[PDB]
């Protein structure tokens, strides 16, 4: 993985970025519309079961309770939790507060836990975004439209716009993520090496990453207004507030806003303003971490005969510009026969990095054809074919640094070895030659410990 | 005959002709040939077909009889 | 072929390890004409033969060959095996292929029973009619092109392409052995390689033919099979390269320029009266006198101009461990290829005949475990010394005529 | 020996049988000729309904091994081993007469 | 004399898409479900 | 001190001999390869990248056919 395994599990990429945050940030996050997501993105039942016992509990509990309550043939399962127990950054150990190692939970995030569950009050019932009363009746069809429109625009970026013309700021925004890369003999940017596998799965989990990237920078954004408004498109449809947020916004809240807007979860009327209506594809998050959809018959399917893949052809415009993305393929006179004499167009996208679990998925999984009709395995001897092609690009290395030659005694070669190596500059060592590669970042370092031994 | 077997991919195609570049090429060679019997030589007659023998005249038969 | 009394001609295909003579004569039968063999070497001679003796009282009625020295009833019947048109030497050959021809067109004009045409050029092609008179032509090539050519067809003068039977069928049925193809890349050698892209001439060859690490792992494949005790034979274009490759590990070894009565008895060391396992054939020992037929073939060289003369070798050679195979595998190919050597040109057109065959292609580039195994060339200074013998063979060493 | 009649005889690959080369296995009180690689057994035997068996003499080129039956029924077996051959056609022989 | 009745017997064959139009594996399914036997025994 | 600059290439013992010949043909410069450190470890000069990229169109044609 390149940065794509925090994506997949929504539990996980919420505890680590929530380690690295301001102390007055995460004050003002616990409130009553983050409990249920704190528990819902979860999935062991240990880790969901320890919520409702800091919420009856006034006084903090020893660990004298938490160790007796396994029983005996539990405390393996105790261990896996504990890792995450740290994660939340909710829990905390007292001294001895009735006890022994008192463990008691933020009495901050306790009182709008119950305001979510059991009690409640009046301000919950006011604040636009979390709630806005208000019905829909809009041509739902429609609106579908719009949803396809915002994802197809980053397509464009990601090939190197071959039609577009928006004004729109995304270009540098995936290439935080490490999902696009600048073209250096060029500008126009293209992708790296994790960017075609988000492509292939075509799942509303990306989407919740390029919320949160804008926060990432901890200067003049809070994570208390994005976290109450990204919870309006997670209540499926039905869920808007006509003009309720007209009259309760500012400046920031119209800034992230205007960039939900642009990724493809929810819709916006005209100027801005008005009405807004999120779209379809955020009943998907919010049901599982992945899924499927956009066709009805299938009319693609792949040979499992040759090796050089007829890959499928005829579907409509979103495999147009996606193969020809990844490695550039061929077409003949007829229907856009594409892949017919794979040789040298994929060792072409090979060289600018190492795309080999990337294709693999796309060959397999690519519109489930083979695996439902068929039965022995997809692959024929390919999975052999694709490794020895990119093991040709570790035939060479393009790197810098200087080597030491003529030393005298065979001992004092190895305690230079243990400079380099601690330093982080070593790179490749020789005991047999008296040979160390240093790179010229630590050079000013290595050179000074050789004139004191 | 190339005039049946056009038929046939027409209803492949569920309404659509293959496009009509091939279609005026199904018109040069035919199945004509010859057969040995009690003339001792030839006899020339190929298959019950009508289309085989039509574009045949003008060559042999009008330098030859 | 023939099944509503018209003619018809075309080429079609039929497993090679099945009865390729065989089909020839049960077609002559219900066509009724008194057909004419003409096969492509001496070998085929003694196939034809064979056909006529257990089906049919031809071979004690209305025999005839004119090729092998023998003139058997030159008068009096049509059915002969000859081959081809190599009967017609200018000067040398005057009044005796002069009776061949004249009394040929008057008796005879039937089916012209035509096999392995792949290999034979148009030249040939065009002394075939004009010898004789034949109404009709047969076509008996289980290859698809000819001399791997896509732009030129010369086919329509022997028979175009007709019909091919299904390969999957004829594989899991009993009819051909299952081929299980595995490319092998080998390394090149460094000290073999530093002369190759150094001298301009046809010494260069082989350099990389005798590549100490493919070698090594011919000898392993070798007695990989050596335990199984299954017939393996290595295959070599070259003449003087499998030599070196058999006095190394104390095998036998057969090529051209040798004997005509040394090779009768070795022959028949293999399928008749065996005391050999592994011996060294070439494009000679094949298709002159009997089929090799053995079970595991290793091609050391791919670039030679035999680039379709091993497509039908593969099914002759490779037979099955009985004749009726059910639905499991057994027999083994592999391929030796170098690597840097300028010979993926051929390499890569193998894999279109093999799909089109219903055999198992896939790519083994690591053999993992030929290190861990008692061979030869297992240290630097041997393979040194083959360097000062390669470049000292004088490349005039071939045959012995001026 | 042991009096058990031990030792499985010598297990000779690649066999004709009419235009069908099989594979002849002699285990230990039966004969099963195997058809190539099966699992499976074709001719099924024992040492017991074979009457006389007879061989080549060293003049003849070709070797051939036939197994006399009891209700008329003779079936060849053409040796083809590549190994060794002059060798083991004798043990066949032999392994068969001096093992009961 | 094989081509003789295979060339006209692939003509009947090619045209199989004239007897999806007749409800006759249709009608039987509709029939052949009712069918509930009443063997309390 | 004494120290020597270079571009560290790591690739195979059977492959080192082939960029060796280029350095006895090329007549562009005094030497292309500086130093050697082992058969998986050779060096050349830095600004002699560009220059390289040249030779791929040579490399490339004989690497597939491996």
């Amino acid at each position: 993985s390149r940065g794509l395994n925090r994506v997949h599990l929504q539990c996980r990429n919420l505890q680590e970025f929530l380690g690295g945050l301001s102390p007055g940030v995460l004050d003002r996050l616990y409130g009553h519309p983050a409990t249920c997501l704190a528990v819902f993105r979860e999935l062991p039942s240990l880790a969901k079961n320890w919520v409702m016992r800091m919420l009856f509990l006034e006084q903090p509990l020893p660990q004298a309770a938490v160790a007796l309550w396994v029983k005996k043939e539990f405390s393996k399962a105790q261990e896996e939790s504990t890792g995450l127990l740290s994660g939340l950054r909710i829990w905390h150990t007292q001294l001895l507060p009735g006890g022994l190692q008192g463990l008691i939970l933020n009495p901050i995030f306790r009182q709008n836990l119950r305001i979510a569950l059991l009690g409640g009050g009046k301000a919950w019932s006011d604040d636009t975004s979390q709630l806005g009363p208000d019905k829909h009746a809009r041509d739902v069809p429609s609106l579908d439209k719009y949803a396809e429109e915002r994802w197809e625009v980053v397509l464009h970026f990601m090939v190197g716009s071959p039609s577009a013309a928006v004004s729109q700021d995304l270009a540098q925004l995936l290439s935080q993520a490490g999902l696009m890369k600048s073209t250096e003999p060029g500008e126009p940017p293209c992708i790296t090496s994790a960017g075609f596998q988000f492509l292939l799965l075509d799942t509303p989990a990306q989407l919740w990453y390029f919320m949160l990237q804008y926060l990432q920078t901890a200067q003049s954004r809070g994570m208390d207004l994005v976290e109450i408004l990204s919870f309006l498109f997670q209540l499926s449809f039905s869920t808007l507030g006509k003009d309720y947020s007209v009259e309760g916004m500012s400046d920031s809240l119209l800034n992230f806003l205007q960039h939900l807007r642009e990724f493809g979860l929810v819709f916006q009327r005209k100027r801005k303003s008005r009405r807004y209506y999120p779209t379809r594809l955020a009943i998907n998050l919010s049901s599982g971490v992945s899924g499927a959809g956009g066709t009805v018959h299938q009319p693609g399917f792949i040979v499992v005969e040759t090796n050089y893949r007829l890959y499928a052809y005829t579907e409509s415009e979103l495999q147009i510009a996606l193969i020809a993305l990844f490695s550039e393929m061929l077409y003949r006179f007829p229907n856009m026969v594409v892949a017919q004499v794979t040789r040298e167009s994929v060792q072409q996208a090979i060289a600018s990095g190492i795309t080999a679990q990337q294709i693999i998925h796309f060959l397999r999984t690519r519109a489930h054809p083979v695996m439902l009709k068929q039965t022995p395995v997809l692959p024929p001897t390919i999975t052999d074919q694709i490794r020895l092609w990119e093991l040709e690009r570790d035939r060479l290395r393009f790197t810098e640094g200087v080597l030491y030659n003529q030393f005298l005694s065979q001992v004092d070669f190895e305690l230079l070895l243990a400079h380099a190596r601690e330093l982080g500059v070593l790179v490749f060592e020789n005991s047999a030659k008296r040979l160390m590669v240093v790179t010229p970042a630590g050079h000013s370092d290595v050179k000074r410990f050789w004139k004191r031994q | 005959q190339t005039s049946d077997i056009t038929e046939y991919l027409r209803k492949l195609s569920k309404t659509g002709v293959p496009d009509g570049i091939m279609q005026f090429i199904k018109l040069c060679t035919v199945s004509y040939g010859k057969v040995k019997l009690v003339l001792k030589h030839n006899r020339y007659f190929v298959e019950s077909c009508h289309p085989d023998v039509i574009q045949h005249l003008l060559q042999d038969p009008v330098i030859r009889e | 072929m023939f099944g509503n009394g018209r003619a018809r001609s075309g080429v079609i295909v039929l497993p090679c390890g099945a009865g390729k003579s065989l089909v020839g004569v049960t077609a002559a039968c219900t066509v009724r004409k008194r057909c004419l063999v003409l096969g492509n070497s001496a070998v085929s001679v003694e196939q034809w033969k064979a056909q006529f003796k257990m089906w049919s009282t031809i071979d004690d009625s209305q025999i005839c060959r004119f090729t092998s020295d023998a003139k058997d009833k030159p008068i009096g019947c049509s059915v002969a095996i000859s081959t081809y048109s190599m009967l017609g030497h200018t000067t040398k050959r005057s009044w005796e292929a002069e009776r061949v021809m004249e009394w040929l067109k008057t008796q005879e004009w039937g089916l012209m029973i035509l096999d392995e045409v792949h290999t034979i050029p148009a030249k040939m092609f065009r002394r075939v009619l004009t010898i004789v008179q034949a109404h009709c032509k047969l076509g008996l090539t289980a290859t698809l092109v000819r001399e791997d050519d896509k732009i030129v067809d010369l086919n329509f003068l022997i028979g175009p392409k007709l019909y091919e039977a299904n390969w999957m069928e004829l594989q899991n049925n009993g009819y051909i052995a299952k081929v299980q193809c595995a490319e092998v890349w080998c390394p090149m050698s460094p000290e073999f390689y530093r002369e190759y892209v150094a001298i301009k001439t046809k010494k260069r060859i082989l350099l990389y033919t005798m590549n100490p690490n493919k070698f090594r792992a011919c000898q392993f494949l070798i007695k990989f099979h050596e335990r199984r005790n299954d017939k393996i034979i290595v295959f070599a274009d070259n003449v003087f390269a499998l030599k070196e490759y058999a006095i190394r590990l104390n095998k036998p070894y057969i090529y051209g320029p040798t004997s005509q009565g040394e090779r009768m008895q070795i022959l028949q060391n293999f399928k008749h009266n065996p005391k050999i396992n592994t011996i060294f054939i070439s494009k000679v020992g094949d298709t002159s006198f009997d089929l090799p037929e053995a079970n595991v073939l290793i091609q050391i060289s791919s670039h030679g101009g035999s680039r379709r003369q091993e497509a039908q070798r593969l099914g002759r050679v490779l037979r099955a461990k009985k004749g009726m195979v059910a639905e499991e595998y057994n027999a083994f190919f592999y391929s030796l290829v170098s690597q840097d050597t300028q010979e993926m040109a051929y390499s890569t057109k193998r894999q279109r005949f093999l799909v089109d065959q219903g055999y198992s292609f896939k790519v083994i580039t690591k053999l993992a475990g030929m290190e861990e195994e008692d061979l030869a060339f297992s240290t630097k200074e041997e393979q040194q010394q083959l360097l000062q013998k390669v470049l000292a063979a004088t490349d005039l060493d071939a045959e012995e005529e001026v | 020996m042991a009096t058990s009649s031990e030792e499985v005889l010598l297990i000779v690959k690649k066999v004709r049988q009419k235009k069908q080369d099989g594979a002849l296995y002699l285990m230990a009180e039966r004969i099963a000729w195997a058809p190539e690689g099966k699992d499976r057994f074709t001719i099924s035997h024992m040492y017991a309904d074979i009457k006389c068996q007879k061989i080549s003499p060293e003049g003849k080129a070709k070797i051939q091994l036939q197994l006399v039956l009891h209700a008329g029924d003779t079936t060849n077996f053409h040796f083809s081993n590549e190994s060794t051959a002059v060798k083991e056609r004798d043990a066949v022989k032999d392994l068969l007469q001096q093992l009961l | 004399r094989w081509e003789g009745g295979y060339e006209r017997t692939w003509e009947i064959l090619k045209e199989d898409e004239s007897g999806s139009l007749k409800a006759t594996i249709e009608d039987i399914l509709f029939k052949a479900k009712r069918k509930r036997v009443f063997e309390h025994h | 001190v004494n120290v020597l600059k270079g571009v560290l290439i790591e690739c195979d013992p059977a492959m080192k001999q082939f960029l060796l010949y280029l350095d006895e043909s090329n007549a562009l410069g005094k030497k292309f390869i500086i130093q050697d450190i082992d058969d998986t470890h050779v060096f050349v000069i830095a600004e002699l990248v560009n220059v390289l990229q040249e030779r791929v169109g040579e490399l490339m044609d004989q690497n597939a056919f491996s």
